């Protein structure tokens, strides 16, 4: 909606926040998920041999 | 200049939250550093990847 979308601007920049929270957010799960599974360097394989 | 007031205790009321939240990470880090300066410098930790 146009008109919402003009008078959302008149909050200032909560918007802005919210999205600058959010996407900190998504990159913070990426982080997490960086530093509990890939602290390994090169991927091994395993043998055929169990 | 009561729009203007409730505009602005929402605002300052989202600083100190988000501050608030922002200390408890810097809290934890502080935490962190605590122990790393304990463990790391005030002697030798035995925890594999500390």
């Amino acid at each position: 909606s146009t008109e919402c979308s003009n008078l959302l601007l008149q909050y200032g920049s909560f918007c802005t926040q919210l999205k600058r929270a959010l996407t900190g957010i998504a990159v913070e799960q990426d982080k997490n998920t960086q530093e509990v599974f890939a602290q390994v360097k090169q991927i091994y394989k395993t043998p055929p041999i169990k | 200049i009561d729009r203007l007031i409730t505009g602005r205790l929402q605002s300052l009321q989202t600083y100190v939250t988000q501050q608030l939240i922002r200390a408890a990470e810097i809290r934890a880090s502080a935490n962190l550093a605590a122990t790393k300066m304990s463990e790391c410098v005030l002697g030798q930790s035995k925890r594999v990847d500390f």
